[PDB]
């Protein structure tokens, strides 16, 4: 099993929901129009105690940092495994180092992003098991806290998409309402967005699903829709704890991290069992 | 929204007008779509190549085979033809289009029951366009024509 | 020959042309979006030297209030003439209007061709041309008749590039947002000027852009007169805000059909490209003598 590390050095930031109106003009020219800015990875995810926005280093350039922004010191990089595995074989043995890993799944692929400054110890440990690699100009060379935040669990829906890039401008609109305008124990406002490598993933309920075209929007071929369990946190070893735990039982999974929680989905017929998951207390 | 069309001298041809326009013949097969316990319907043509549809009407002068006549949204309107369409003593009225020296929507067309070769056309405001032509079927200039800066939503023709 | 006093009470401001990017997110709803919005009176244009905005009272709200951004003195009426050319319209009222000195905007449209009054000239609009054709303020789906009771410079600056008129579907804007947007605010990073107009006005779309902005956009979807003839401008200038009656009245005496645009500083004019000799020296001709 290969392990390469990708090139993009990315920056995390959280805009308030309130002062949204001051950052549309960035956001539509980061997501609709490709010719006119210069970025590879840029994720967007909607949650009720903030936003949160994933670029790059070239879309950085573009923020007029006022006094809604708040900015985390570090630059994360993204890695893969490319060649049910993954919580037993990287996310389970990072934790013992006191390292901290945040994870952005996607529809097309996985993806890891570890520190900025914890670059030694992580291909410390994981070398063992896989020879590492890293994309080098476009060669890869290959070349050498205790605090259980209770659990929510939502009562929604939720269901995992792509579509092609070519017809983006046919939804443009009725997605630049959905963001931006038709916003103002259950019930929950989830939106994420993630535009990487030139590939498009997203996730929404089924309800707001039922506005777009039933044709054009691309997802599985028997409806399979998802619930979600949330924990909260601190900072900005959380994404873990969710993570630690249910690889035991070894089930499908769609981890989505965030500012301050981490989300993970799980697939409709099989509730029953990964709330009981963590039912055995710890 | 689809409307449906009887022709004007069939017992048992209609047509379905919709993105894409459909000819039936209600089969009466009822001792040898379904329509009822009595009857049937079977199709016999089918035509897709006016995109973008605004109003439909029925020719009438005895046999021209079946003329259509259908109303584009930029303002122009197409004589069409479904069915064998051969064999006709009159068959160079195919195809034609009536551009009006603007663009803008078209509401209402109908045909004036005594002589069949007027054929009524309604657009929408502009600035300085006469709202209202009459065409002549046998193109730059409409035969009369009314109206200034007002727009037509709906016509009809007194048979007295 | 009749004259309607509308009731869309519009209210002009300027938007200064740097700091665009602060009203962005209501015009995207106003343009793309209707039914977020009341308001039901919106027209826009662009110029090199700045942004004019036309809005009602309802849509007046959304827009906040920055240092970028001057906005009127009165709440502007609105005033409409129907049974006619654009000839006749100017002869029979701008200049009349022009004999005792209330001006006047003219803000025209692919549909009909505003006017845009001063609210204290209400009294004296009405006593001027009330020897005139019918008038009848409109209050419902009839309007209600008003009785008269009792009541008693600098040369042409001539863009040499073309223009084109055209009009859209509204069943048909959300297939063409992206690239109107794109043209709109994002890319703008002597022989030749920048010109976009947007109007919506009640359930109708005319804008107006030059020819080689054109060919961006799709063929069949946009929506023009029918031999391809374009237009040709002649811009004046005027003070930091009326302009545009010495720009119609000496021009009024032709068969010409003028097609009036108003903004703060500007105050434009447009004619059948076909023919330019005629009005590029009527003016000439009409600015000595009247000069001095």
């Amino acid at each position: 099993m290969e392990l390469h590390i990708l090139e993009h050095r990315v920056r995390v930031l959280s805009v308030a929901r309130p002062g949204l109106w001051l950052y549309t003009h960035p956001l539509i020219k980061l997501l609709f129009l490709p010719r006119r800015s210069r970025c590879k990875f840029f994720s967007l995810t909607e949650t009720p105690e903030d936003y949160t926005l994933m670029v790059d280093e070239e879309g950085f350039k573009e923020l007029p940092p006022s006094e809604f922004l708040q900015v985390a010191e570090a630059t994360w990089l993204v890695l893969n495994v490319s060649s049910t595995k993954i919580a037993r074989s990287v996310i389970a043995p990072l934790a013992e180092h006191h390292v901290s890993v945040l994870m952005l799944s996607t529809y097309q692929t996985d993806f890891i992003l570890v520190r900025e400054q914890d670059l030694s110890v992580v291909i410390h440990t994981l070398a063992q098991e896989f020879d590492i690699y890293r994309e080098v100009g476009g060669e890869p060379v290959p070349v050498t806290s205790p605090t259980v935040h209770p659990i929510q669990s939502p009562q929604n829906r939720f269901c995992v998409l792509t579509l092609d890039p070519e017809t983006l401008p046919a939804i443009a609109t009725t997605l630049i309402d959905v963001l931006f305008y038709s916003h103002s124990p259950s019930s929950i406002t989830f939106f994420a967005f993630s535009l990487i490598e030139g590939y498009i993933s997203i996730v929404m309920d089924a309800e707001t699903q039922k506005k777009f075209p039933s044709d054009l929007l691309l997802t599985s071929s028997s409806g399979e829709l998802w619930r979600m369990v949330r924990i909260g946190g601190q900072p900005l070893g959380i994404v873990a704890q969710i993570a630690g735990p249910l690889a035991a039982a070894d089930i499908s999974a769609y981890y989505i991290s965030t500012f301050n929680f981490a989300h993970a989905l799980v697939p409709e017929d099989g509730i029953g069992s990964v709330i009981e998951v963590l039912q055995r207390r710890q | 929204k689809p409307d449906i069309l009887w022709a004007p001298h069939h017992v048992d041809r209609f047509v379905v007008c919709d993105s894409e326009l459909s000819l039936y013949h209600v089969e009466s097969t009822v001792n040898s779509l379904r329509l009822s316990e009595d009857s049937a319907a079977t199709l016999l043509s089918i035509n897709s190549d006016t995109p973008y549809m605004k109003c439909v009407a029925w020719y009438l002068n005895y046999d021209p085979e079946c003329l259509l006549a259908v109303g584009q949204a930029n303002g122009r309107v197409v004589l069409t033809s479904l069915g064998q369409d051969h064999n006709s003593k009159f068959k160079d009225l195919i195809g034609k289009e009536f551009v009006p020296k603007h663009a803008r929507q078209c509401n209402t067309l109908a045909w004036n029951p005594l002589d069949s070769n007027w054929l009524a056309a309604g657009l929408d405001k502009h600035r300085a366009d006469f709202s209202v032509l009459i065409w002549d079927i046998c193109v730059t200039k409409p035969l009369y024509e009314l109206g200034q800066n007002d727009a037509c939503l709906s016509l009809c023709w007194l048979p007295r």
